[PDB]
């Protein structure tokens, strides 16, 4: 397995399995599981009422450190009863570490803002109010980031279609940019790809 | 002209890259990402590309990666030229724009002659890079970074000690560290700073660790800094240019599992099953194991991550960009705090903005 | 019926309406709106133009890819027409002109070009012709736009039975000549009218409802062979028109008489130059003459086209007259014109 | 070519256009594929 | 006869002062704004053949949209083609300005600034190379070549 | 299996067949794993295909020049793994990826054959099978696979009218509904009727039952003459098939009186055949003598 | 492995203190930078004189799709659909049947290419090398549906263009 | 085999430093020269 | 070989020509319906019939990686020649 | 059934900002019409508020309207601020779309649609 | 507290931006897909 198959970090292992069990006895209160993946990275899966203990416990705790919010990130999963994930990368400069903490939402469920711990997630997760229609409390300038000012819904949501429902045109009677419900001159077209065999007996899940 | 408050209102060029992405496969996929940060395009393809051979458990032959890092530098010359150039142009001095660009031409040709398209690539890919060096272009290479140091040169004795130009660019933008890090700035944005921090050399990736080069490091936190950074940053990529032709090695340009990259065009139409694996990999696409990962690499102007959700299918479950512009653009509101209208324009000059991967 | 003029679609841009039309004169003010409700439903609209293709651009957006032609003609080529009109299930003319020219007098205009074109849409088996004439058209008019205009409406009926012919009354819109013919007379010393412009009653109608008016008419079957007379819901006089529009133009209004003896002077005092003329005498006798009443004549309402007063659309006409220090005002400032 | 002359081949173009675009030898896009459905000709013979 | 001949060169002088003096204005949005720039690069130089940078819409001639054109920024591509004097151009650089390109499906990009503002040279590539945006500015300045406004005028 | 090749050889090429208008045979790619002949033994009921010769020679076909045609005989373009047996009117037309799957139901018989009608872009490509364990288990008929390009031709796409030459013009629905429903309030009772296609689904046939019982007409009829004397379409009981088309795999005696459900209804026929072969069902039959 | 930008003491002895005050006072930096500016004046620039002279090019180059065809007249494209089903842009719509002498050939073969982001990936994807990006890159077009290539349109450039694909093909194709 | 490979020897330096090469009068000479400059001026 | 239609209209290789009723020729008028003069059809039949010695033939379509997979032909019948699916050369056993 | 609030405990404090929302969107389209300098009445402006208020008047979940009540002061954020344009503000009032067929017997005229 | 108690319907109809003419005129299908007959797996 030396040429194609990725080196594995063996250490960073360890290391990774360590700091959670550190984490998770720490702070029992809201930590749910704890998992370090293959290639080496530590998710912190949590409750959604810890964001702020967990997160101002990782910038300012002295083994922790982690200084940097990399990335804020929701991911909607429709199939759950708490549909969006919330997935916050973290990075350690001390210890040259990154950790990932994630936790859930559903539509109507207020997550706490993190602009308290970190300022850097000030737009992302207003980016996620914009995106996936995740309410965020206690924001202090919560409102759309990226899509257009009248646009009615939130786009990075799986139940909302690739194509939107509106689109626009210039239009000379009203001499303005109006906005008609959407019509292709060519289909997106679907390509089923599922191949129907399993790829993977390692992730096998076990049947009903 | 004081300035009060900046709203900086976004999404002008948010095209919904990444929702796009969830419907497409990986090598479909990965065309968006010259188109994120578009004078970046090779850096961005190597942060996909380290994504999905790090969810793949593949890793690239040790000539591809040498390929990479070579082409990573060029395109940090290429970056660093933009800001450099750019910057001077909102400050004023609209001259080493056109003196820069001609050597910022020269690699877009190096571009032309490798991949075939002078600025969006699709070169390196997940299993290496696409197609091997043609022949002779390691030598031109080494024509245009034997010379380049003169460009830089005559550059900096336009601009550095210019008294115009620190007149514009040194009690303007300060950036203390502490917000630097809690405004998730990265890159030169730290390093103008003082803050001793690089993707390079604390989180190596493919043969970084394996060249040598410095990290320059400012003091103030201002626009001068940060300019010095990104002079010192193209010094340190022709010195890792060099490098890396110097020790180029032989060998292939993909992996060789035949389940990830494509088999040659020669033995595509001879063997049965590198055809039925050229199919499958041009229809269906390459299955990737599930799961989520951050692969965050030191693209020139930060932190570039990709984080990516596969669900066991060919195609992306999620995939998240992480951009170094968009939390530089957040801190814009903090950096314009006490200047004026002709010093925020030398702040959106100082933060390094290309707005594709800031809007996706 | 052929199959790729089947109505398909849910009547939107890139749907197929079912309608190929071949819109005579439609760089011009009526055509320009016309191709703009057409080109929405997804029709096929042919284009014969004569100006400048420059002075076509801003119909490229109005319609689907391949939605539009774009081709030359000429105004005595009947070999351009039968090019043009062989492919169509509708032709509307809008072809006309405020002034006689060197090359086009009101007879080519009127009389000889749209007979034809109805002629030409005659023998090459087109269904549907539409003809736009002016709801004053008299033989034994005071003008000799109105009287070529009843002659070419009287040609083009006995060329093409089943012609629609339409009788707008006074059209305003952005880019019309009524609305902006009077409020483009401020700087020349005060609005000259005869009797003071209080003689002649008019009601105007608005180009929408017109544009509505012709396209619910290519869509009626039972629109063959009628003569359809669109008008105002509202008929004002002369005077108090002018007062509506200098006082939504927020303007300051001097009205003097001009009788006679020199009005119809200023035609030769005022076409001096071989522009556009800014007025001339066929218009001075068509601003006051007044609109006639036909009741046996259907309008807007018996095609089903609601017909918008002047009142909430002289604000988006007379917004571009007003300098700055009334520019940001409301709708809410002028009382309404006195109807008759 | 002088030195090193084209393949030749008997479809390659004998004579080379430049951009047509703008004149009437230009480019017009159309549908290269025949009738989906066939509709049914009724008989030209009256029903009595 | 005189008068066609004094309107034909007429015309043809017209011509002329269009074609070799078009201003574009800066006006980038994506990917091709860099071509663009590099069509003002030292290699390419947009600046021989008369055409020179002006920052206000005012003061140009012809707006390349050069990049996406999304539903936020539609209105503002038309408002910078409205606040245009005429005769005004646009060329379109690069597929999504030309047809919605690569991110032709998706819910935020207007499929083509033809939706928005009437075009007259469709520049196609991903990006166009900036040897093909000069030949299509080089193919703007022969539509501007033959044009036929004061003889149209005068057999008008 | 692996990602490259050994095989420095030269690889074997094999004599296509023809065995019908049905089935495209192209034998090259023909991997010798003998379902073509267990199906054609086993569910069709054939036993004409075999293999001929042995070794690397050794070839799946006919022998002969004959023509494969059962009622099933476009069921093992299904069943081959490799692309050996493909379907003749479907071949070279498109490619699985970008078909749409639409899971629908067949109406060329009355068994119900669930199939899916996967089409591409607006246009019905093929109709593959559904499985269902109490109709059609993974198969369907020949008709049902390969009619679907009769639905592209002779068909009605717009309204027609007698004109003043008693010829049909094509009209709008307005026009068409108007002259119906004209004649439709100048009838009451028995003035007006109605016959039922082979085809016309539950919805249009008690759509049709109130417009007529609105004018008060009983009269609505079938092509097909189910006798009413006695209990008559009252009792279902005496006019379905009431065991199950999967009480055949409980039955061991199955008298079939005047019918051929060889072609009148295939898959029912391949049910009493899996239960004859399985089971050892006892079939008789009242009727002429057929296959 | 880390340096200090500006991180230079200015030296406090009379003699620098004069230079940089004779800097401040006689402006030697700013006549260094029109001496350098006045360095460029004086060189050969570096354009070139396009329609006449064109940008250098390599084999690799992806511009206007093109179909081509056998050395015996017969086209690649045997209907395949690799190249509509890794278009990253799905500006390829393909449909086809069998034609008159049983071959698998095409009906329609359209590229977008206003959609089509002169990627490659068809070309690299084709198992035949019909569909091939070629060399021409000023097709450029006053309309925009003149830019929706159907499949005659692609086999005029192949046609037009042959005589330069293939030995663009015939110097690449030992690095595919 | 054939392939994009470095020379034998390596590829020769390559300059990456600052080289700003201190060119120009010292400071009191160019005072001298401007005081001249002044002096023959106003004589 | 080229056929054009009873209206005047170019016939493509597929067949495709617009009726005389349909509307769509109007897109040609003024303009050209551009098809191509070298139908493959016609070009294919002109290649000879190559007689070869063997059972079992090898087609790439010359060029090696540069024509098409190489396949395999059976030339067992001795009715009908054996065209390749890829290049549409066909090939004779001569005995 | 124990969900966490947004604003409000119950519907009566939720119909509260409701009802404030109102009061500040009928304040505030008089300067709508004025400074957009929009081509409709004031009245046409309020009965279009109208219109999209009692669009959503049949939720009985405190979260959904409470989420309605942030969203419409969004609208309001960028309204009050001149960030939406006079095509943003115009995209309420469906001017250009034709009126879709109602009756059962025009949508069978004109398409599929139900 | 902190928490309310929310007695009716989960529903989020006017969250969601699609428009009525998609919401109540569609029909949603739940369904295993079923296996392409094609192949085994
Ligand atoms: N107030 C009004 O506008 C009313 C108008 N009408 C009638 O409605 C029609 C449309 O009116 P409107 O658009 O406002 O008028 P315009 O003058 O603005 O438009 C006339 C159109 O016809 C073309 N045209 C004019 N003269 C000729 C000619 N001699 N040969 C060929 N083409 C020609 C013009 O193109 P080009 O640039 O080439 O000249 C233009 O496209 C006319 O027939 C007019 O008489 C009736 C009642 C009221
Ligand atoms: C220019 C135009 C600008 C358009 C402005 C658009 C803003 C739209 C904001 C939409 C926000 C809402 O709809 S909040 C309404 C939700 N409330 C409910 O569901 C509870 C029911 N509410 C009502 O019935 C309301 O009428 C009241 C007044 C709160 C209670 O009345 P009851 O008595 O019966
Ligand atoms: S057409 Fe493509 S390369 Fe060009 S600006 Fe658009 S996204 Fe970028
Ligand atoms: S089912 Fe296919 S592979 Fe199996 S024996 Fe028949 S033809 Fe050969
Ligand atoms: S698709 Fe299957 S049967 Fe067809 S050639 Fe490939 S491996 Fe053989
Ligand atoms: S170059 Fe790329 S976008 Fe263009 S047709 Fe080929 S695969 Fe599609
Ligand atoms: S162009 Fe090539 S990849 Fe595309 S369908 Fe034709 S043969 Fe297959
Ligand atoms: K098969
Ligand atoms: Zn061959």
């Amino acid at each position: 397995t030396r040429p194609t198959v990725r080196p594995r970090n063996d250490v960073a292992h360890k290391q990774l399995s360590a700091f959670g069990e550190y984490v998770a006895e720490i702070l029992p209160k809201y930590v749910q599981q704890v998992q370090v993946s293959c290639f080496s990275e530590l998710e912190i899966c949590i409750h959604p009422d810890g964001v702020i203990p967990v997160l101002t416990f990782l910038r300012d705790h002295s083994n922790a450190q982690f200084k940097s919010l990399a990335d804020l990130t929701a991911v909607d999963i429709p199939t759950r009863q708490n549909r969006f994930e919330i997935v916050y990368n973290l990075l350690s400069l001390r210890f040259n570490s990154r950790i990932r903490v994630k936790t859930y939402t559903d539509e109507l469920t207020p997550v706490e803002s993190s602009v308290s711990v970190y300022k850097a997630a000030n737009w992302y997760e207003r980016e996620i109010w914009d995106m996936f229609g995740v309410f965020f409390a206690n924001h202090p300038d919560l409102r759309r980031i990226l899509t257009d000012y009248g646009f009615e819904g939130h786009p990075f949501r799986k139940d909302f279609p690739l194509s939107g429902y509106v689109e626009l045109r210039y239009d000379d009677e009203v001499k303005r940019v109006v906005a008609e419900p959407v019509e292709l001159a060519q289909e997106f077209r679907k390509f089923d790809l599922n191949s129907p065999w399993e790829a993977f007996p390692a992730y096998r899940q076990p049947p009903e | 002209e004081m300035v009060r408050k900046c709203d900086p209102h976004i999404g002008l060029l948010h095209r919904g890259t990444e929702k796009l992405i969830e419907y497409k496969t990986y090598l479909q996929a990965l065309p968006y990402f010259d188109r994120l940060d578009y004078v970046s395009m090779m850096c961005n393809e190597q942060a996909y590309s380290l994504a999905v051979e790090k969810l793949l458990n593949i890793q690239p032959p040790p000539r591809a990666q040498w390929i990479r890092v070579l082409f990573g530098e060029i395109t940090r010359l290429l970056n660093h030229i933009m800001a450099v150039t750019t910057h001077a142009l909102d400050i004023g001095a609209m001259t080493p724009f056109f003196w820069m660009f001609e050597e910022r031409e020269k690699m877009f040709e190096f571009y032309e002659r490798v991949s075939g398209a002078r600025m969006h690539a699709a070169y390196v890919r997940p299993g290496g890079v696409h197609q091997d060096l043609p022949l002779g272009l390691m030598d031109d290479i080494y024509e245009f970074s034997k010379n380049f140091s003169l460009r830089i040169d005559e550059l900096e004795e336009m601009l550095t000690n210019n008294r115009i130009w620190r007149n514009r660019t040194v009690d303007i933008g300060v950036v203390t560290a502490e917000d630097a890090l809690n405004y998730g700035f990265s890159g030169v944005m730290l390093r103008g700073s003082g803050i001793q921090w690089d993707l390079r050399k604390t989180q190596p990736y493919d043969v970084y660790d394996q060249v040598e080069f410095d990290v320059p490091i400012g003091s103030r936190g201002d626009c001068y800094d940060r300019y010095l950074c990104r002079v010192e940053e193209m010094r340190q990529s022709i010195r890792i240019i060099s490098q890396c032709l110097n020790k180029m090695p032989p060998g292939e340009i993909k992996v060789d599992d035949a389940k990830v990259s494509p088999p040659k065009r020669a033995e595509m139409k001879t063997s049965m099953e590198s055809l039925i694996h050229h199919f499958k990999l041009y229809t269906e696409g390459y299955q990737v194991p599930p799961g989520a990962t951050y692969t965050a690499i030191e693209a020139p102007k930060g932190e570039f991550g990709v984080y990516l959700v596969s669900d066991g299918s060919s195609r992306p479950y999620r995939c998240k960009i992480k951009a170094p512009g968009f939390a530089h653009l957040a801190g814009l509101d903090k950096m314009s705090k006490g200047h004026m209208l002709a010093d925020v324009v030398a702040i959106i000059g100082t933060q390094d903005i290309v707005f594709g991967e800031v809007d996706r | 019926l052929h199959h790729a003029v089947i109505p398909h679609g849910k009547g939107g841009r890139s749907s197929v309406s079912g309608i190929v039309a071949t819109v005579f004169g439609a760089t011009g003010f009526l055509g320009r709106y016309l191709v703009n409700h057409l080109g929405r439903m997804g029709s096929q609209v042919i284009v014969p133009y004569r100006c400048e293709p420059y002075d076509t651009m801003h119909l490229r957006p109005m319609g689907d890819l391949g939605q539009i032609i774009f081709m030359d003609w000429n105004g005595r080529d009947k070999d351009s027409i039968r090019r043009a009109v062989e492919h169509s299930n509708v032709v509307i003319n809008l072809v006309g002109r405020e002034w006689e020219t060197k090359n086009f007098d009101f007879e080519d205009v009127f009389v000889k070009i749209p007979q034809a074109i109805a002629q030409v849409s005659k023998e090459a088996g087109v269904e549907k012709f539409i003809h736009i004439s002016h709801l004053n058209a008299d033989i034994k008019s005071s003008s000799k736009y109105l009287r070529n205009k009843a002659v070419g409406e009287k040609e083009v009926r006995e060329t093409f039975p089943e012609a629609t012919i339409i009788k707008p009354a006074d059209i305003f819109g952005r880019e019309d000549r009524f609305l902006n013919y009077f409020a483009n007379i401020r700087w020349f010393g005060g609005v000259p009218l005869i009797s003071l412009g209080k003689k002649t009653v008019k009601q105007p109608v608005y180009i929408v409802d017109v544009t509505k008016g012709i396209i619910n008419a290519i869509k009626d079957p039972d629109a063959r062979g009628k003569t359809f007379a669109f008008v105002g819901p509202n008929r004002y006089l002369l005077f108090d028109l002018v007062q509506y529009v200098f006082a939504v133009a927020h303007r300051p209004f001097l009205p003097y008489p001009m009788p006679h003896f020199a009005y119809r002077w200023i035609g030769r005092l005022f076409e001096i130059s071989p522009f556009e003329p800014w007025t001339t005498r066929d218009k001075v006798e068509r601003i006051h003459t007044t609109d006639r009443t036909l009741p046996h004549l259907p309008g807007l309402e018996d095609l089903g086209v609601q017909a918008t007063p002047l009142e909430l659309k002289a604000i988006e006409v007379l917004r571009r007259h007003r300098t700055y220090r009334w520019l940001s005002s409301e709708i809410e400032d002028v009382q309404p014109a006195k109807t008759v | 070519p002088t030195v090193k002359p084209p393949t030749a081949r008997k479809f390659i173009w004998t004579n080379h256009k430049f951009n047509l675009s703008g004149t009437p030898q230009q480019y017009v896009p159309y549908s290269t594929t025949r009738k989906k459905i066939q509709e049914w000709v009724p008989p030209s013979t009256p029903y009595k | 006869s005189r008068g066609e001949y004094v309107v034909a060169k007429l015309d043809d002088l017209i011509n002329w002062a269009r074609r070799s003096s078009l201003w574009p204005m800066t006006f980038g949005l994506a990917c091709c704004a860099v071509e663009m720039m590099h069509m003002a690069a030292p290699r390419y130089d947009m600046d021989r053949f008369g055409v020179v940078f002006r920052a206000s819409p005012r003061q140009s001639d012809v707006m390349i949209v050069a990049g996406t054109l999304t539903n936020k920024m539609a209105p503002a591509l038309r408002k910078v083609y409205d606040q245009m004097p005429e005769p005004r151009y646009v060329v379109s650089m690069g597929s999504c300005a030309n047809g919605g390109g690569y991110y032709h499906y998706s819910y935020s990009v207007v499929r083509g600034c033809d939706r928005i503002v009437p075009v007259d040279i469709y520049v196609p590539g991903c990006p166009p190379t900036a040897e093909a945006l000069l030949y299509g500015i080089l193919q703007l300045q022969k539509k501007i070549k033959r044009e036929k406004r004061l003889r149209i005028w005068y057999r008008r | 299996g692996s990602d490259r090749s050994r095989f420095l050889e030269g690889k074997r090429a094999v004599e296509d067949k023809n065995i019908g208008p049905l089935v495209k045979t192209i034998m090259t790619r023909c991997i010798q794993c003998t379902r073509c002949i267990r199906f054609a033994s086993e569910i069709a009921g054939v036993d004409d295909l075999g293999t001929t010769g042995r070794g690397n020679d050794m070839q799946v076909g006919t022998y002969i020049e004959k023509m494969f045609m059962s009622e099933l005989s476009g069921n093992i373009i299904d069943i081959c793994p490799v692309g050996a047996l493909t379907s003749k009117p479907y071949a070279f037309t498109a490619r699985p990826w970008e078909t749409r799957k639409t899971e629908s139901i067949d109406v060329m018989d009355a068994v119900g054959s669930n199939i899916v009608v996967s089409t591409r872009t607006g246009e019905v490509m093929r109709i593959l099978p559904r499985m269902h364990e109490d109709i059609n288990e993974e198969w369907i008929s020949d008709k049902t696979r390969f009619a679907y390009d009769g639905l592209k031709r002779q068909r009605l796409t717009e309204p027609m009218v007698r004109n003043e030459k008693g010829l049909l013009t094509h009209t709008t629905w307005e026009d068409a509904l108007s002259r119906v429903a004209g004649m439709l309030q100048s009838c009451q009772g028995n003035d007006v009727a109605a016959i039922a296609g082979g085809l016309v689904d539950a919805e249009a046939l008690i759509a049709l039952k109130d417009l007529l019982n609105r004018v008060d007409s009983d009269t609505l009829c079938t092509e097909e003459v189910f006798p009413t004397a006695g209990a008559g379409t009252d009792l279902r009981s005496n006019y379905l098939l009431n065991t199950t088309i999967a009480g055949v795999e409980e039955a061991d005696v199955v008298l079939l009186v005047g019918t051929n459900p060889r072609f009148e209804a295939p898959l029912f026929n391949a049910r009493i055949r899996k239960s004859w072969l399985h089971n050892d069902l006892k079939v008789a039959l009242i009727g002429s003598p057929v296959d | 492995t880390y340096k200090y930008v500006n991180l230079r003491e200015p030296s406090m002895d009379m003699k620098s203190v004069t230079d940089r005050a004779a800097q401040t006072l006689l402006w030697t930096e700013l006549i260094r930078g029109l001496g350098m500016t006045l360095s460029y004046l004086f060189r050969e620039p570096a354009t070139i004189n396009y329609p006449f002279e064109k940008g250098p090019l390599s084999p690799r180059f992806r511009g206007e799709h093109a179909l081509r065809r056998y050395p015996s007249g017969e086209e690649r494209c045997i209907a395949c659909k690799l190249c509509e089903a890794v278009c990253p842009a799905q500006a390829i719509t393909i449909e086809a049947e069998p034609r008159a002498d049983g071959s698998r050939r095409t009906t329609r073969y359209d590229i977008d290419m206003t959609k089509c982001i002169y990627c490659g990936f068809c070309q690299e994807a084709c198992p035949v090398d019909a569909i091939v990006e070629g060399p021409n890159f000023e097709f450029s077009t006053e309309t925009h549906e003149e830019l929706l290539y159907n499949k005659e349109k692609l086999l005029n450039n192949g046609d037009k263009w042959e005589a330069e694909i293939a030995a663009n093909i015939q110097a690449d194709y030992l690095y595919r | 085999v054939k392939q994009d490979m470095p020379p034998v020897g390596g590829y020769g330096p390559i300059d990456y430093k600052r080289n700003l090469p201190r060119r120009g009068l010292s400071g009191y000479s160019m005072f001298a020269v401007g005081i001249g400059a002044l002096l023959f001026g106003y004589w | 070989g080229v056929r054009t239609s009873p209206t005047g209209e170019k016939v493509t290789h597929t067949g495709q020509v617009y009726d005389d009723e349909d509307y769509r020729r109007v897109r040609f008028v003024g303009r050209q319906k551009e098809v191509n003069e070298n139908f493959a059809i016609d070009l294919i039949a002109e290649q000879p019939v190559s007689q070869v010695g063997s059972r079992v033939i090898s087609c790439d379509g010359g060029g090696g990686a540069l024509g098409h997979p190489r396949v395999y032909i059976n030339l067992d019948k001795e009715t009908k020649t054996g065209t390749c699916g890829y290049c549409g050369l066909q090939f004779r056993q001569q005995h | 059934t124990s969900v966490k609030p947004i604003f409000s405990r119950d519907m009566n404090e939720a119909k509260r900002r409701v009802r404030e929302l109102y009061r500040a969107w009928y304040r505030e389209v008089p300067n709508t019409v004025h400074l957009f300098q929009l081509d409709i009445s004031v009245k046409q402006g309020r009965d279009k508020v109208r219109e999209m208020f009692k669009k959503n008047a049949h939720v009985t979940d405190p979260r959904v309207v409470d989420l309605l009540v942030i969203k419409g002061k969004m609208e309001l954020e960028e309204t009050i601020n001149v960030w939406k344009q006079r095509t943003h503000v115009m995209r309420f009032f469906h001017e250009t779309e034709a009126p879709r067929p109602k009756d059962f017997l025009s949508k069978f005229y004109v398409g599929h649609d139900p | 507290t902190q928490l309310i108690t929310v007695d009716e319907k989960l529903d989020i109809t006017t969250l969601t931006g699609v428009p009525e003419e998609h919401i109540k005129t569609r029909k949603a299908r739940i369904f295993v897909p079923a296996r392409n007959n094609m192949q085994s797996g």
